[PDB]
Parts: C-alpha cells; structure tokens; sequence
C-alpha cells in the first residue's frame, strides 16, 4: 500500500510528602 | 548535572509559561494536555534553579522570584513528546488542595534535560 | 496567582462487522 | 448531510494523508496519534464520498479511486480535537488482520463535519 505509513526521562518523586 | 544540583549550581534559562490546575498527580499526556492550555492563554523568561532545596524560578527582568517550589510536593515532572524544549511537572499546592502543572519552555536546553535535572533533585531531596 | 491560567462529533459503527 | 449521505450526494474536498496500523479499534487519542505520524512522514488531494455504500477517496489529479472502504469495516471516527480540519477514521483491514487509522485534512469544512457525515453512514449502513 503506497499510502501507508510505517511506524519508525519522566521521573516520579519518591519523596512526595 | 547530579553534581549541579547536589552543590546548588544547576539552573535552567527558561520561559515560564504559568501554571494550570490538573487531576492527575503523575502522566506525560497529564502534563501535555496541560501545556497546550497554557500555550493557548506571554511567557515570562528566566532562570529555573534546580537543588535539593526547591525548583525556583527567577524572573530575568525583575530579579524577582517567581516561583518556590519544595521538591517535597512535586509529585511528577517530564519532557514535553511533541516539543523538544517543553518541560513541565506536577505539584500539591496544599494551601488550595490542588494538583498543579506548571509549564516551561526550554531556552538553551531539551526538556530532558531539564526532567533529568529535576529527577535528580527528588533522589537529593529523599536522601537528605 | 497572576501566573494560574484559568481553564475555559466522534462516532462507533454499531454495524462493525 | 444526512439526507445526502443517504442519496449518495456526499462528498468532502480533502486532502488524504494516507494510512498507519494502530493497536485499538476506537478512540480520539488515538487517532490523534495516528495523525501525528502520519503528518511526520505529501497529502494527495482528492474528494472523500460519504454513503452507505462506502467511504471513497478519488484522486483530484488522476480520477482514481485510492480508499474504497466498506462502512461494515469502520469501527470509529473522530474529528482531531487539536486541529479544526483534521479528521481520521479508524478500520479492520481484514487481509492482514490489522486495525489501520486513514487521516485527512478536509480543505473547505471542519473535521466534526466530515464525522459526523461518517456517523450518519455507519447508521444508514445499519438501516439497510
């Protein structure tokens, strides 16, 4: 199918309080 | 940027877009439907300190501070997917009893760069 | 706080087959 | 729209950004995804048909028909809440068991009312 298209750092905080 | 922030000498240039109520206390697309609020409301530039001790936020024109954020009551931070240079995160305003996303715009930097900086201040901030 | 920003048609085919 | 999605009288002037395998059947995040690769990877420009019959997509430079797509197999539409004109449907490829989301950019309407043209054809295809 010419018209498809193929398919090709967050931090929780562990001391919120 | 560890070191920077364990001694206090890692901060940010950066335009502060504000921040708007959210309610989830963690998420990326949390953070972005988030900005793209923000960016549809003038951002204000200047620097973003990143320590053990808080996130503030320096206004470039005032020298005034902006923004004084205990690492104690963020709960979340991340880059923004769709933008390079967008940064935000969470807080607890526990004066309000709300979760808050506040929005930046990198000058100089990624985003990652910044969320790195930011996760490093939560593993400072547990461990003192 | 003069920086808080103050907040302000899709359909499922019943006859997917 | 209706009355000419029901009199095969409905057609669209779009530009057709072509198609990309997707893991859901339904959803506007979704789709909206979809539509962010498929905007990364040249929109071809053609007129969309609405009607029981199918959804159709003739090329406005060689008068071929590139999407000829039964209605049985469309499981959701959507217009992209993030752009006025953006809209995308999402389908079963039966041949390759695949769910595939086509995106568009619709020249002269706003994506809600391509939507709900489709939606009108997902309840005419049902009627009949």
């Amino acid at each position: 199918n010419p018209f498809e298209v193929l398919r090709q750092a967050c931090f929780e905080n562990p001391g919120l309080n | 940027d560890e070191e920077a922030v364990r001694s206090a000498t890692c901060s940010f240039s950066v335009k502060y877009l504000g921040c708007v109520e959210v309610f989830e206390s963690r998420g990326m697309q949390v953070c972005e439907e988030a900005l793209k609020v923000l960016r549809q409301s003038r951002p204000v530039r200047g620097l973003l300190h990143v320590s053990g001790d808080g996130l503030r936020v320096v206004d470039d024109e005032t020298k005034g501070l902006i923004v004084d954020q205990t690492i104690e009551k963020v709960s979340f931070c991340a880059p923004d997917r769709n933008h390079e240079r967008g940064f935000s995160y969470i807080c607890r305003d526990g004066t309000t009893r709300r979760w808050m996303c506040h929005g930046f715009l990198a000058c100089k930097d990624s985003g990652e760069r910044l969320s790195h900086a930011v996760g490093c201040a939560f593993a400072v901030c547990l461990e003192r």
